[PDB]
């Protein structure tokens, strides 16, 4: 029983790079990568990053170049996306999901609500 | 081929042939006497 | 040359071993016959020339 | 489905033995007529009519 | 803590026969008065057993960890209870679950957990010359014991521990099986004179536990003591004993059951022309004659394939993906031929609701050959 | 099409639009061309003087010609382990086709 | 637990009583294979195999002997004579929030498929294509797991299903239900329930030892000849 | 279940039945030969042969 457990992300006022943590359990992480997706109130959702485990390429939507990036880390074995210049636009559910080349529908976690207050 | 075997006799024919010349011979020679003993 | 069918009849009964010693018994008693008909000479005797 | 073939061929088997049994008894009735008369018409001279 | 044990001189391994062994109730059933014909694993007679020895004379302490594929008849001929337990397990390096069954001076042990297994388990009798004394002392098996799941010990007990002067007078029989996901140990104890080479007879090997663990082994060991009285790895005695290993094989067996309800002799049914013969007259005895007894057949060697030359994919695209369907009425058709069809990949899509396929199996399916499809 | 057997070299004629060949009980017999022969077998008999004697025996191959598998030959197969001797006895133990087998084990 | 880690549970030497279960009307499917839903308060067995899981109710059917499925066939295979009895109950109320319960999670890539009660709990990233990504997944190797993602408004098909299947084994008697035990009778005809096994005949005190491991002794013909010592006969009959 | 027992049960049946009744009128054909025997034989003398 993988256990995607996502840290909660609380409100934060633009002017300071959020970060937001993501964890996970019951399976190896140094071998299979992550990709987070942000997902919104009345539409779908929506493919953001990936990070490749050897490589470290972080690639992620054109539309979302130089606002958004990953780290990971293996001896921790979670992630930590880091958004500056957060405008409260970016009110959002970013969830984690096994990283795959086509991440369309598969598994993710509950995700936390998000938003930037003004 | 289907499991479906001839055994053969255990008499062949040459020596069911052999009994019968020795059934003849015997009732040319000596007629009725050969099957009551000598 | 089946092992699937030959598990299901070994489960359905023991037919085989019956037709088998039906089929034996038959072939002995056709040697029986052969020796009671010809064999009742125990001597070979010979034609003179 | 091999277990109707299986009940079908055991019966073709069965048939064809029963056939086989009863074809050797008239056989084996043929066999001691036949010793019957190798004993009394060769090996003797019969006074039985026929 | 374990210390490997030196002082042991290398010799090639020993082969013994096995002659009439490896004999267990098949079944808890009662029978008596009765020639039984039984199919399961067996070790067949006359085979050959792996022998290790334990004698001070090298020292020959001869313990090595060996495979387990479908069971082990497990033989001992002893006179000092060297011979202490056994251990089972798939990589006995606390990766996964372990099963170990001791039998120490005091109390009967069985426990199922992940154990870190050095590589020369062991346990250690201490003889002291001041007063003639002989009990466990040293017990050096595993390192750790993280996850444990099966536990077990019997009431408490006092062994001889005292080595004794003479030939062996001990056999102790074991058959270790591991089917349906339980552990079955069977036992039997006989007396014994004799000195080596697994005395000749017949005895059957009554149920002595059924230990449900379910777990993978593939490999065991045994455990065993040394005698004390130098350094730790080089102060230590062997003491005589003997031990043979068996592998169990899946064999029909015809069984004697006397009237008293236990198995007294035993038919192999495929060692032997004579033993097969006996086995299908369902007879220990057998008359003067000639007995139909088996078919010679000569199995297939390989296996070839002569499919068509045709490496054109069959065009399913436009069947499966095609944007617009006819109506059920006016239901639109397709034909297939001349072309290599991949169902593997029609099967493996994942998103088709219902595959029911009728007179052919879903599976199977990418390895035979038609004239035709219609879609 | 499924099958086990000796593939053989065939002299009979397939026309062009003929693939299978099928001889009496609708078998197939041969494949584009192919003949297929079953693998050699055949039933398996002991002969035995009996338990309460000895417990040698011999086996006979029934309608198998052991040059592919005290070997002797018999028109009802061939005996092994049983020594072929040029006396005649009295039949102790039929074997087939004139051939019998007394009590070690002659024929 | 979730079904590419489905859970099996242990229960012996106790009694379980069926009919609390059969009468309690609150189980969507009850489909008993090999025994009647109501016939097991006078049964009993060796041991109860209670293997517990989670799936979307549409893949109930894919839980049954000799059914083809994803889930069947890399998830929970059945064998082909399973006896015991499937139990699939909703559990939306319980198990769908808003936002996409993803806590359950199902495998479905694998090599071969699972022989019977085969649990798979490899982690192994599934080979797709001939050249091996050496565990990072990419083009042609891919995941094997996948979310069931229930939602509070999914349909029926989509909506969870708890499914406990209880599996027996006949091979002593540990676990027996509900029925009242009754004193023994000798020397009269009696119908008998002995641990289960039923039967009719005359029991008498028996001379024949049975090892301390024997229950009960069989004749030819498998009928039971003896049982714990109690000697089995038929009671008279002939022919009039 | 019952269907199929019986199904196999009558099989077996029918089949012991068959060999019993072959088997009978074999041993009614040596019955008879053996009232032949002990009517030409004790009580009178055969003449014939063997
Ligand atoms: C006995 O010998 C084995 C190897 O022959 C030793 O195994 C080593 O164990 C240590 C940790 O316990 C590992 O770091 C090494 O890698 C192991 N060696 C090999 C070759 O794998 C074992 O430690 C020895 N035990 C003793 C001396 O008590
Ligand atoms: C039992 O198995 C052993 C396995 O080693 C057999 O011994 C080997 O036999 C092969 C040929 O059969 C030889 O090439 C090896 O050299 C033998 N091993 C050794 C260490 O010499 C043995 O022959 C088998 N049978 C018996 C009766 O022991
Ligand atoms: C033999 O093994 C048993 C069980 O592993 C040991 O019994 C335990 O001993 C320890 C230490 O004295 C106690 O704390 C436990 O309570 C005992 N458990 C029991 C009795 O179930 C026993 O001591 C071992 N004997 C020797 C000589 O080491
Ligand atoms: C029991 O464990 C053994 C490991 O020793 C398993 O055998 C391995 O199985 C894997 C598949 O997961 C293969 O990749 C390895 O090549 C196998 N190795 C050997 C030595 O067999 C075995 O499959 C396990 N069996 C069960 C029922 O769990
Ligand atoms: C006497 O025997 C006991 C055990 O029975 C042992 O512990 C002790 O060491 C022995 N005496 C001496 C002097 O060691
Ligand atoms: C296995 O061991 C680990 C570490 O000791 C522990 O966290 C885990 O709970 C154990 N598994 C169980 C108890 O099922
Ligand atoms: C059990 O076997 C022994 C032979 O070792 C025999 O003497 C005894 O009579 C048998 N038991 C009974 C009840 O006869
Ligand atoms: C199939 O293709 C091979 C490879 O080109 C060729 O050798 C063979 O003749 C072909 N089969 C035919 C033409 O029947
Ligand atoms: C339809 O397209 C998808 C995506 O490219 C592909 O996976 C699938 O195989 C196609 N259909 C068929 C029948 O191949
Ligand atoms: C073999 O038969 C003879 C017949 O006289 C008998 O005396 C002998 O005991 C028998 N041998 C065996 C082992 O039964
Ligand atoms: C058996 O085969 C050999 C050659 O393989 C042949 O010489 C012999 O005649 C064959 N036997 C019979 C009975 O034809
Ligand atoms: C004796 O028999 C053998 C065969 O076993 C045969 O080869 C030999 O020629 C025979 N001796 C004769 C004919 O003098």
């Amino acid at each position: 029983q993988v256990q995607l457990v996502e840290t909660g992300g609380g409100l934060v006022q633009p002017g300071g790079s959020l970060r937001l943590s993501c964890a996970a359990s019951g399976f190896t992480f140094s071998s299979v990568y992550m990709n987070w997706v942000r997902q919104a109130p009345g539409k779908g959702p929506e493919w953001v990053s990936r990070i490749s485990p050897n490589s470290g390429n972080i690639g992620y939507t054109d539309s979302v170049k130089g606002r958004f990036t990953i780290s990971r880390d293996n001896a921790k074995n979670t992630l930590y996306l880091q958004m500056n210049n957060l405008k409260p636009e970016d009110t959002a559910l970013y969830y984690c999901a096994i990283g795959l080349n086509l991440s369309s529908s598969s598994v993710r976690g509950q995700g936390t609500q998000v938003t930037v207050s003004s | 081929f289907n499991g479906l075997t001839v055994l053969p006799p255990l008499l062949t024919d040459e020596m069911i042939a052999q009994y019968t010349s020795a059934l003849l011979a015997g009732t040319i020679t000596s007629g009725w006497t050969f099957g009551a003993g000598a | 040359d089946s092992t699937e069918c030959s598990n299901l009849l070994l489960q359905y009964g023991s037919f085989c071993t019956q037709l088998n010693r039906a089929l034996t018994g038959i072939a002995v008693e056709q040697d029986k016959n052969t020796q009671e008909v010809f064999a009742q000479v125990k001597q070979i005797y010979k034609t003179p020339p | 489905q091999i277990d109707r073939l299986i009940t079908g061929r055991l019966q073709s088997l069965q048939t064809y033995v029963t056939q086989q049994l009863i074809r050797a008894a008239e056989i084996r009735a043929s066999a001691n007529l036949a010793a019957t008369k190798m004993s009394e018409c060769v090996l003797g001279q019969s006074k039985r009519v026929d | 803590q374990c210390v490997n044990l030196t002082t042991r001189t290398q010799l090639p391994p020993a082969y013994t026969n096995s002659f009439t062994r490896g004999v267990y109730y098949p079944d808890k059933v009662f029978r008596s008065s009765v020639l039984h014909s039984t199919q399961d694993l067996f070790l067949p007679f006359f085979s050959n057993v792996t022998w290790f020895h334990a004698i001070h004379v090298t020292k020959r302490f001869d313990n090595p960890v060996l495979p387990f594929n479908d069971g082990v008849y497990f033989a001992s001929t002893e006179k000092s209870n060297i011979i202490r337990g056994w251990i089972f397990g798939t990589t006995l390096d606390s990766k996964t679950q372990s099963l170990l069954i001791v039998n120490n001076a005091t109390n009967v042990v069985i426990k199922v957990c992940e154990f870190q297994f050095c590589n020369d388990p062991f346990l250690g009798v201490y003889y002291h010359k001041n007063n003639k004394s002989w009990m466990e002392s040293e017990f050096r098996v595993y390192s750790s014991a993280n996850n444990c799941t099966f536990e077990y010990v019997s009431q408490p007990f006092l062994m001889d521990l005292e080595g004794k002067q003479g030939n062996f007078k001990n056999l102790r029989e074991f058959v270790f099986k591991n089917i349906d996901g339980y552990f079955k140990i069977y036992s039997k104890h006989t007396p014994i004179n004799l000195v080596r080479d697994l005395p000749q007879g017949f005895s059957a090997l009554e149920p002595l536990v059924d230990l449900p663990i379910g777990i993978n082994i593939t490999r065991f060991q045994t455990l065993l003591a040394l005698h004390r009285s130098g350094d730790s790895s080089s102060g230590w005695t062997a003491g005589a004993a003997a031990y043979y290993v068996g592998y169990l094989q899946p064999r029909t067996f015809l069984l004697k059951y006397n009237e008293n309800g236990t198995i007294t002799d035993a038919v192999d049914c495929a060692l032997d022309p004579l033993s097969e013969t006996k086995c299908t007259l369902k007879s220990f005895t057998v008359e003067k004659g000639i007995y139909q007894t088996s078919n010679f057949r000569v199995q297939p060697t390989e296996s070839i394939v002569r499919f068509p030359n045709i490496t054109n994919l069959c065009p399913f695209g436009e069947v499966f993906n095609a944007t617009r369907f006819a109506s059920v009425y006016a239901w639109n058709r397709k034909r297939i031929s001349n072309c290599v069809a991949d169902y593997s990949v029609l099967y493996n899509s994942a998103s088709f609701s219902t595959f029911k396929c009728y007179g052919v199996s879903p599976t199977k399916l990418n390895d035979l050959c038609f004239t035709n499809v219609y879609a | 099409l499924t099958g086990t057997g000796v593939l053989t070299e065939s002299n009979k004629k397939f026309l062009p639009f003929q693939q299978f060949g099928r001889d009496i009980a609708d078998t197939t017999d041969a494949v584009r061309i192919l003949d297929i022969t079953p693998c050699s077998f055949g039933g398996v008999s002991v002969i035995t003087p009996g338990t309460n004697t000895s417990n040698q025996v011999a086996v006979l191959y029934q309608d198998v010609n052991c040059t592919e598998v005290n070997v002797f030959q018999t028109r009802a197969g061939c005996l092994i382990g049983a020594e072929h001797v040029n006396n005649s006895y009295e039949c102790d133990i039929p074997i087939g086709a004139g051939i019998c087998a007394s009590y070690s084990i002659i024929a | 637990a979730s079904v590419y880690a489905w859970n099996r549970k242990r229960i012996s030497n106790c009694v379980a009583d069926y009919s609390v279960l059969y009468n309690s009307a609150s189980f969507s499917t009850f489909k008993c294979y090999g025994v009647s839903p109501t016939k097991l308060n006078d049964l009993c067995f060796t041991n109860v195999y209670a293997d517990s899981f989670v799936i979307r109710g549409d893949e109930v059917r894919q839980i049954a002997p000799g059914q083809t499925g994803k889930i069947a066939d890399y998830n929970y295979k059945l064998p082909d004579d399973f006896t015991g009895c499937v139990i699939a109950w909703n559990s939306n109320n319980l198990d769908s929030k808003v936002g996409g319960n993803y806590n359950y999670l199902y495998r479905l890539f694998r090599k071969s498929n699972l022989k019977p009660f085969e649990r798979d709990i490899s982690t192994e990233i599934y080979q797709a294509g001939s050249t091996p990504c050496n565990g990072v997944e990419g083009f042609n190797c891919y995941f094997p797991l996948q979310s069931y993602g229930f939602q509070p408004t999914n349909g029926v098909g989509y909506q969870p299903y708890r499914v406990v299947v209880l599996s027996f084994e006949l091979l002593p008697a540990t676990v027996c239900g509900p029925k009242k035990s009754t004193n023994l009778v000798k020397n009269k005809c009696v119908n008998f329930n002995f641990n289960g096994l039923t039967g009719t005949g005359v029991l008498t005190e028996s001379n024949k030892k049975f090892l301390p491991f024997q229950q009960f002794g069989r004749d030819i013909a498998d009928t039971t000849d003896a049982v714990r010592i109690l000697d089995i006969t038929p009671c008279s009959f002939g022919g009039v």
